[PDB]
């Protein structure tokens, strides 16, 4: 009133679930990275 | 299986898979993954008439 090796655990995990979430806002070249403005712009072919 | 019709001689290019137009709108639709072949030709000389 040390803990550091639990802490980098706990937040190992954090760090590497928030990139998994912003994984999602990319177009990976695409048009755009939003399956709706993607699927109301265009026809299915 | 074989279907058969009559279009103007630039309408020929709805009738394929994914296209739009009065013709493939609503008359005769293909579906998206097609498997035939399309045959056309002019017939300027039969079905038009003075």
């Amino acid at each position: 009133s040390a803990l550091g090796k639990l802490q980098d655990v706990v937040n190992q995990n954090a760090q590497a679930l928030n990139t998994l979430v912003k994984q999602l806002s990319s177009n990976f070249g695409a048009i755009s990275s939003v399956l709706n403005d993607i699927l109301s712009r265009l026809d299915p072919p | 299986y074989a279907d058969s019709f009559v279009i103007r001689g630039d309408e020929v290019r709805q009738i394929a898979p994914g296209q739009t137009g009065k013709i493939a709108d609503y008359n005769y639709k293909l579906p998206d993954d097609f498997t035939g072949c399309v045959i056309a030709w002019n017939s300027n000389n039969l079905d038009s008439k003075v």
